């Protein structure tokens, strides 16, 4: 929300810790929810 | 109140239809002017 970015596919964030421990990290946040216009056009058929 | 819910699918996936009959046999079509309408035939047939 600081950028109003939350509304995308992937989520880029390097960000550093302060303090006597100096370390960085790196990030990546997502939110896939795949979808099907037709979800009865396709037939899943489980051969046996 | 706050459950707004946007969509994009208005899926139709109804119908599978083509006579092609009309358009395979009825190529032509005739408008009436007439109340009735005749269609004879004649047959050929001898001995």
């Amino acid at each position: 929300q600081r950028e109003g970015i939350n509304a995308s596919a992937r989520y880029p964030k390097n960000w550093v810790t302060t303090g006597d421990p100096a370390r960085e990290f790196t990030m990546i946040q997502s939110a896939p929810l795949m979808l099907l216009a037709d979800p009865d056009e396709f037939v899943s058929v489980q051969l046996a | 109140m706050y459950t707004t819910a946007q969509l994009l699918a208005a899926n139709e996936q109804k119908f599978k239809f083509d006579p092609l009959f009309l358009r395979l046999f009825f190529r032509e079509s005739y408008p009436f002017t007439t109340e009735k309408v005749y269609l004879s035939q004649i047959p050929g047939l001898v001995n």
